[PDB]
């Protein structure tokens, strides 16, 4: 290129191993002994840490676990940081042959039954709502506790969750389900054009990907185990003042990820040798498409005819034809 | 986007704008769906039944003046085919007469409602800095599809109450207008005033400490509610001049029901530390007329309420600091030589000297 | 730039400097340059000069020396970074071992720059590095 | 004040008398501490320290004067410092030991080695004599040892008596007896105060291993979990000054290891095999060579020393906490949730100390043993400028920057100035400023502050997307230049080509809402100075900033070529708008992807380039060369030279008035070494200019 | 404008010199009887050099006259004090002083 001339000089120019005088060479041991050497395994604490609280009055957990729902119940009109609430909601999810298979199945029950008798489910249904739209690392960690709270499929928490949905009767969660889905990523256009042209000079594109394979698992596991209730109510949403239609929604967001694909496959239509960072890209795209497919079978499975009624009037069919102009020239 | 009628003071308040973003919120965006029959008046909406609308804030109809304009006029004036209207699906001008609450027609969340007035059957179109007016028109553009949500409940109690307030407020005023200055006779409300004051001391009351988390963030919530509601109608403004307008002589009016002034005041004051006790925005709007507060202040028979007032403005914002300035705290201190020992008045100077967490160091 | 570089040329600014508000005046660029060893042509003196209200000051003045002391670090270092390699001690370096000195870490690219060196280095093949020089320093 | 006991309106009043004195005094007002050391007047307080009846109102009331007076300024002043761990490397540092002397046992926390910066106060004096700038000082004095032992004394006695569980204590109510003794203690124990023979006391009486284990009210165990959550600060202090001791070891047998492999492979006999070698000889830089190093060590005889040292970092005052926090939250079912807050936060950081490392070693930092005094110079302006964050104070802020502007260790260690976060501090207090000279010396010391290092332009470039939203300050003044936040927006882009790249869109949209704004003046050419910094960067324009550049002044660019040559006899802002206008529109599409490729977009663009301003502009290039007259032709230079062979050139042949004024000369004399870069791109009627050359080569003889 | 009583003599004929600081102790109080300065109270005897002008004007004037160990009383003026300014919070405009100063040592 250009700057990569520039940078082969001053490979050479950089002739000093370690003259250095004394400490620059202590400083940059320091930052590498920060990087690649204290980063290791820790975490065989947090089912000890949780069989520590979950002792008898009321339990330290449900103290904890009920501090953060009165934090989430209050108003700010914007939530916070909490370093607290991030590095708890990363404990409490990091701790959650075939008779063997059912007693794994079995301690994975406990373990959130652990939780979930405690109100746990009651704090992440509460702090989705109270953040707004926001996609801050906070709605992060409160989707993460939510997945790994519903990660078989429990029906004991997804009932749970509907009472509490049908008793504190919020138009704040679901409007901020519809405003967490109106941002949550697009693929691309140039942005990765753009992040390789400043790769070749100097020596993300899905920035927060992940986020979205948090959300649409989490819309999933509400509804997996065919809960023809909360499918329902995923739609229609009947108590409440205003309705927010969910699925068109997820249906929406689906299109988008639909149409990221095929412009950055007119992108490489030509190219026709697919590089390292293309298929870093792009099976990072696909497992996202691939997740919002899944949870548009989870609405569908269990044959609840008004939410195929009320998904077949939308713009799936958009999204599908243009799935197929990438399945058949990519094939 | 949706309608509106323009804010406080600007007409007497007649006109029709539209305006989008936060105004939606706020409580000038209200109408009322009145219609023909007293009986079975809450029937279900059907398209194409007449229908009134009735400005909820301050008590006006939107009554289509065919010679004119596109006005809002009064109970007295307002008549059938000058304002009856109708709610389509489609821009055409192609039932009346049932019992019950009838057909469900009209959904909230999923209704593109055309509005077609019936007498001259103009459309509510929209023209050409946005304060879009809407005008009448008989063929209209393509986006006319105005959309319907309902207010909440308490919202619709809110409205009602700050039309209620205003006009017992201006007949007050006007009273006072008369009655100051000649001598006299004409009539003025004072039990009226004294218990609708009551009321609306017990109405922003604010919520108690015993009390489950989740109902007291539910109360505080509808109080802040309220409190910027009736910030956005204006009646801080309007009390700070009935307070001008009381605070001149100390007890020309009936002096055996012109008696009540003692406590009116009291209420007056109370009530203005009502209106402010939570909001930021509030006290924020209000601390243009600090230099007012401290020059009452020194009146000798209303200091308390001029003082807590004064307090609950000076704790909630630090904006209202960068205006008040030696004269006022100087003024503050003569308040402290003159009235003995209070602490109040050292809260006053307590909160005066550090904002939230950002202390004042010449001051 | 070193700990000893940055720390003589504050010294010598400030020990030329009075008032304490960190700026010399104009005629002292000379004076500090003698004083830190540097005579250059005047012209080259006006160019520093004019390159800073007539008060010449700390910022530039680090950088512009740091430039001057880069020129001479830009000799020493392409000098001393070949001298590493080619144990004969005439700057002519073979193709094969242009490429072995070629795919070092840091940078460690593919077959795009060392093919750039190849297509353009003159090899008759021991190539001298005067012909990279005039290459990859544009 | 005994019999005061009883008359509670005079007691009340009094307790907020107090209440104001402790609250004017508030975050440093040393010039207001001074007059009320005159009236509440040293040892009246170390009698209401003392006395066992005064009534708890007057009792918490008093120490918070004693604190607020005294010792709140510097106690706040060193909780600034304590997340910073900057540590000289002399040998009193390469002493520390990390573990006292082979046993399994922890240090015990009271250990006085402490070696890092830790910034020192002052007392002044509260004598009421001469103008001596004693009024606006450190602080007032207070005899600190006299103070250290009475409060040791009270904590043995309070806790002798109160664990006996009298009906009496002081206060009424134990609250009044220990909260304003705690705080007390806690605030003077964060100061350094209690040498090693009180620390041992003090554990003694909290740990055995007591006041810790009895029966507390909320408020009494909230202090003693901050106490306790600074014991553990004091733990990670001696953890980390040991691993710096631990470094100034391993890093000198590292530099002799890879050095005599620099020997062994710079008389390579046999042979490649050496051809790597002198590839990991010669990587990017240290950065490289060190992670090369330890993950090297990561899958000789060294990396006996890591592997072992770890394992002695590993690490009972974590197991007490650990049990204790958890025993708190167990059998007394808490209200008051900043105590829930509080207690959870210690019970996580006892079992996330790795983590508390992981946090904490991007801010420790070496110093050699000579810079040790300006380090602290430096670093008490620094608590002056971390201190006036939260409030005549603009004098105090342009002393502190420029004096920090004059330091050796500001430019020895840029890495030190990121990692004490003053970028942040500094362009804070310039925001909390904002809805001045005090602006105009913070946006300066900004600017200063990105060209120190290339590194520390991106530390810069994380703010930038508000820092374009401030953006319209630099208007009509003598100090725009170099003062606006517009100013440092663009000095946080000049030389990057990977900062050029990663700025978006909506940014460019801000400013050009900002230069669409300007559809009249002289705020139009800075927000166009800063899209040339956008656009253009090293000389070769960068076309995704270009493009979209280009675009959104092409909604609206906003005849006009001829109303630049309207306004000659008017002002110089309309005309410099202009020439900043065609530089803009002349930094754009190059000609290597244009001639060398038919790129499409980049033949748009340039016919878009061609569609305004068309090629009428000669006359503002000739009408200039006899007359302003330095820069405006070499913005047409720029525009013409890169959008729009020979004949076209020989039409525009002049510049006989800048080669006849070289005796006459004075911006003459400035615009005769403008023209001498200007015209030689034009290189790639001709015996008359071949004249006038060789007569400047006269004037260049 | 400083009015000397003798409250403890010392020698009278040790009294100091310019070039000289002398150790006090001084407590001086209103006029009206309240107090506000005492070196007897942060148990530091205060000291300063005659000549450089350092403290207020009748506080040197008196600490001319006293000797060795004499203990006096500065009753100073008002415009020999802070004066019509006064000190910005400790003494208030137009103030009378009445110090009660115990001069011990030279330098």
């Amino acid at each position: 290129s250009k700057q990569r001339k520039r940078a082969v000089v001053a490979c050479f120019r950089m002739a000093p191993l370690y003259n250095l005088p004394r400490h620059r060479a202590v400083n940059l041991f320091l930052q590498g002994y920060e990087k690649s050497w204290i980063e290791t395994e820790e975490h065989y604490f947090e089912d000890k840490l949780i069989e520590d609280l979950a002792k008898p009055r009321v339990d330290p957990l449900h103290q904890l676990i009920l501090l953060f729902s009165r934090t989430a119940l209050t108003e700010k009109c914007k939530l916070e940081e909490d370093f607290l609430y991030m590095a708890y909601a990363d404990i409490m999810a990091k701790s959650c042959s075939f008779e063997e298979k059912e007693m794994e199945k079995q301690k994975l029950l406990y373990q959130q039954a652990r939780l979930h008798d405690r109100g746990a489910a009651e704090m992440v249904l509460q702090t989705i709502s109270a953040s707004k739209g926001e996609t801050g690392p906070m709605v992060a960690a409160t989707l993460k506790l939510g997945i790994a709270i519903l990660n078989g499929g429990n029906s004991t928490v997804q009932q749970k969750m509907l009472e509490y949905l049908k008793e504190k009767k919020d138009v704040g969660f679901f409007q901020s389900l519809a405003g967490l889905m109106q941002s949550c990523s697009v693929l691309d256009l140039n942005a990765f054009e753009r992040q390789n042209k400043a790769e070749g000079l100097g020596m993300k594109v899905l920035q927060d990907d992940e986020f979205t394979c948090d959300l649409f698992r989490f819309l999933q596991l509400l509804c997996e185990g065919h809960n023809s209730d909360f499918q329902n109510y995923l739609r229609t949403q009947t108590g409440n003042n205003t309705t927010v239609n969910i699925i068109i929604s997820t249906v929406d967001y689906l299109l988008r990820v639909q149409e990221s694909i095929s412009d950055f496959y007119w992108y490489y239509s030509g190219k026709d040798v697919i590089d390292e960072q293309g298929q870093r890209n792009f099976s990072k795209a696909i497992q996202v498409a691939k997740q919002v497919f899944n949870t548009l079978t989870e609405y569908i499975q269990g044959p609840c005819t008004g939410n195929q009624q009320s998904l077949a009037h939308s713009r799936l069919w958009d999204a599908v034809v243009g799935f197929l102009h990438v399945f058949a020239h990519m094939q | 986007e949706c309608l509106t009628v323009p804010s406080g003071e600007h007409e007497q308040r007649r006109t029709v704008h539209y305006e989008g973003g936060a105004v939606s919120v706020h409580a000038r965006s209200l109408w009322r769906l009145e219609t023909l029959r007293v009986a079975w008046s809450g029937s279900h909406i059907r398209w194409g039944q007449p229908f009134r609308l009735r400005h909820v804030t301050t008590g006006k109809y939107l009554s289509l003046m065919e010679d004119k304009s596109l006005l809002l006029m009064d109970k007295e004036k307002a008549d059938v085919k000058s304002t009856a209207f109708t709610f389509r699906s489609s821009k055409e001008k192609l039932r009346k007469e049932v019992d019950g609450m009838g057909t469900s027609e009209i959904k909230y969340g999923d209704s593109v409602c055309f509005i077609q007035h019936i007498g001259t059957g103009l459309w509510l179109t929209y023209q050409s800095s946005i304060q879009r007016k809407a005008i009448m028109h008989h063929e209209g553009h393509m986006d006319d599809g105005l959309n319907l949500s309902r207010s909440q409940h308490e919202e619709s109690r809110t409205a009602r109450v700050i039309r209620s307030t205003v006009f017992l407020f201006n007949r007050f005023i006007r009273g006072l207008d008369a009655l100051s200055k000649k001598a006299k006779t004409v009539d003025l409300p004072i039990e009226s005033v004294s218990l609708s004051l009551q009321d609306l001391i017990g109405y922003f009351h604010p919520p108690d400490e015993h009390l489950e988390h989740e109902d007291k963030q539910n109360r505080l919530r509808a109080l802040k509610n309220r409190q910027n509601l009736f910030q956005e109608e204006g009646m801080i403004n309007l009390v700070l001049e009935c307070i001008d307008r009381l605070h001149v002589y100390s007890s020309v009016a009936g002096r055996e029901a012109g008696e009540s002034w003692k406590s009116i005041l009291n209420s007056l004051y109370e009530l203005l530390a009502a209106l402010i006790r939570g909001n930021r925005k509030n006290c924020a709007q209000f601390s243009g007329s600090l230099d007012w507060l401290i020059s009452r202040l020194e009146r000798l028979e209303a200091s308390s309420g001029i003082l807590e007032v004064l307090h609950c403005v000076l704790v909630e914002s630090p904006e209202a600091l960068n205006i008040i300035k030696e004269g006022h705290i100087k003024s503050i201190i003569s308040l402290l030589d003159k009235h003995g020992r209070n602490h109040k008045v050292l809260d006053v100077l307590c909160s005066l000297c550090v904002c939230h967490g950002v202390a004042v160091r010449s001051n | 730039l070193t700990e000893e570089q940055i720390a003589e040329f504050k010294e010598a600014f400030s020990l030329f400097d009075k008032d304490g508000d960190g700026t010399i005046t104009t005629k002292e660029l000379g004076t500090v340059m003698r004083s830190l060893g540097q005579n250059p042509t005047e012209a080259e003196l006006q160019d520093m000069i004019n390159e800073v209200n007539g008060t010449i000051d700390f910022p530039e003045f680090l950088t512009m020396m740091a430039r001057k002391m880069k020129d001479t670090d830009s000799e020493e270092e392409i000098r001393e970074a070949f001298r590493v390699f080619d144990k004969d001690g005439n700057g002519y370096i073979s193709a094969a071992e242009l490429r072995h000195v070629m795919t070092n870490l840091g940078e460690k690219l593919t077959d795009e720059e060392v093919d750039e060196m190849i297509r353009e280095a003159d090899i008759d093949g021991q190539v001298n590095y005067e012909e990279f020089v005039q290459m990859m320093t544009a | 004040i005994l019999e005061l006991t009883e008359q509670e309106e005079l007691l009340k009043f009094h307790y907020h008398t107090l209440r104001l004195y402790s609250a004017v005094c508030a975050l440093g007002n040393h010039r207001v501490a001074h007059a009320l050391c005159s009236h509440v007047d040293e040892p009246q307080l170390l009698y209401a320290i003392e006395n066992k009846y005064m009534p708890g109102l007057l009792r918490a009331g008093y120490y918070d004067l004693l604190i607020d007076i005294h010792l709140s300024s510097y106690a706040t002043a060193r909780l600034m410092m304590n997340n910073e761990f900057i540590v000289p490397m002399t040998e009193e540092t390469k002493s520390i030991t990390l573990f006292p002397d082979e046993n399994k046992k922890h240090g015990l926390p009271g250990i006085g080695l402490s070696t890092s910066l830790r910034p020192r106060m002052q007392f002044s004096s509260p004598s009421f004599v001469s103008i001596n700038n004693e009024c606006y000082q450190y602080s007032p004095e207070f005899p600190l040892d006299i103070l250290k032992a009475k409060t040791i004394q009270m904590l043995t006695e309070a806790v002798q008596e109160g664990s006996l569980h009298a009906r009496d204590p002081v206060g009424g109510t134990t609250e009044f007896l220990f909260v304003p003794l705690i705080k007390l203690f806690y605030t003077l124990l964060i100061m350094g105060i209690f040498h090693n023979e009180d620390l041992k006391h003090i554990l003694q009486l909290i740990e055995p291993s007591g006041l810790l284990q009895m029966k507390l009210p909320e408020p009494v165990k909230l202090q003693m979990c901050l106490l306790l959550q600074y014991l553990c600060d004091c733990q990670v202090r001696h953890r980390i000054e040991a691993i710096v001791a631990f470094s100034d070891d391993f890093v000198a047998k590292l530099q002799d290891n890879q050095r005599f492999r620099y020997n062994e492979v710079m008389q390579a006999l046999n042979m490649e095999c050496p051809c790597p070698e002198e590839i990991r000889d010669q990587l990017l830089d240290f950065h490289e060579d060190l992670m090369t190093h330890c993950g090297i060590e990561l899958d000789l005889t060294i990396r006996g020393r890591l592997l072992s040292l770890v394992e002695k970092v590993t690490y009972t005052l974590q197991q007490l906490i650990s049990e204790t926090m958890v025993r708190w939250a167990q059998e007394s079912v808490i209200e008051d949730p900043e105590l829930v807050r509080a207690m959870f936060v210690l019970l996580h950081r006892q079992y996330d100390g790795i983590g508390g490392l992981v946090r904490a070693l991007p801010k420790t930092y070496t110093i050699n043993g000579v810079s040790v005094e300006d380090t602290i110079n430096l670093l008490a302006s620094l608590g002056q400028i971390r201190s006036l964050l939260s409030v005549e104070e603009e004098k105090l802020m342009i002393r502190g920057l420029g004096d920090i502007m004059n330091n050796k260790v500001f430019y020895q260690h840029p890495n030190l100035m990121r990692a004490l976060g003053m970028h942040e501090t500094v362009m804070e207090v310039m925001v909390n400023v904002l809805g001045p000279k005090m602006v105009a010396n913070c946006c300066r010391f900004l600017c200063y502050f990105c060209r120190i290092s290339r590194q520390n332009q991106k530390a810069m470039f994380d703010h930038l997307s508000y820092l374009l939203e401030n953006s319209s300050v630099g208007l009509a003044s003598p100090a725009m230049r170099g003062s606006t936040p517009l100013d440092v927006a663009a000095a946080s882009v000049m030389d990057n080509n990977e900062l050029a790249l990663a700025l978006r869109e909506p940014d460019l949209e801000k400013v050009v809402r900002y230069l669409a704004g300007c559809g009249l003046p002289v705020e139009g050419e800075r927000y166009l100075d800063f899209l040339r910094f956008a656009v253009f960067c090293n000389g070769e324009s960068v076309e995704e900033n270009a493009n979209v550049v280009v675009r959104l002044l092409i909604r609206r660019p906003e005849g006009l070529l001829a109303a630049m040559e309207e306004a000659i006899k008017i002002g110089n802002a309309i005309m410099t708008f202009y020439a900043a206008l065609i530089d803009l529109l002349g930094r754009c599409a190059p000609e290597m992807h244009l001639i060398h490729a038919a790129k499409g977009e980049a033949i748009r663009i340039r016919s878009i380039l061609r569609s305004l301003i068309p090629l009428g502009d000669l006359v503002g290039v000739i009408s200039i060369a006899f007359q302003f007259c330095p820069d405006h032709k070499a913005a047409m230079v720029l525009f013409l030279d890169r959008v729009y062979v020979q004949d076209f050139l020989l039409h525009l042949l002049g510049f006989l008035p800048d080669l006849r004024a070289a005796a006459s000369l004075t911006d003459m004399a400035l615009a005769l070494n403008r023209y001498l870069c200007t015209a030689v791109l034009p290189l790639l009627a001709g015996t008359e200019h071949h004249a006038s050359l060789i007569d400047s080569l006269l004037h260049t003889v | 404008g400083v009015e000397i009583e003798t409250i403890s003599p010392g020698d009278g004929r040790t009294f100091p010199k310019k070039g000289q600081t002398c150790v006090v102790h001084y407590t001086g109080m209103l006029q009206n009887g309240k107090k506000f300065d005492s070196s007897r109270d942060r148990n530091k005897p205060f000291k300063f050099r005659i000549g450089k002008q350092e403290v207020i004007k009748g506080f040197e004037e008196g600490a001319a006259q006293m000797s060795l160990g004499q203990r006096a009383k500065l009753t100073c003026t008002p415009d020999v004090a802070y004066g019509a300014t006064g000190h910005p919070g400790v003494i208030p405009p137009n103030a009378t002083l009445i110090f009660d100063v115990e001069l011990l040592n030279l330098e």
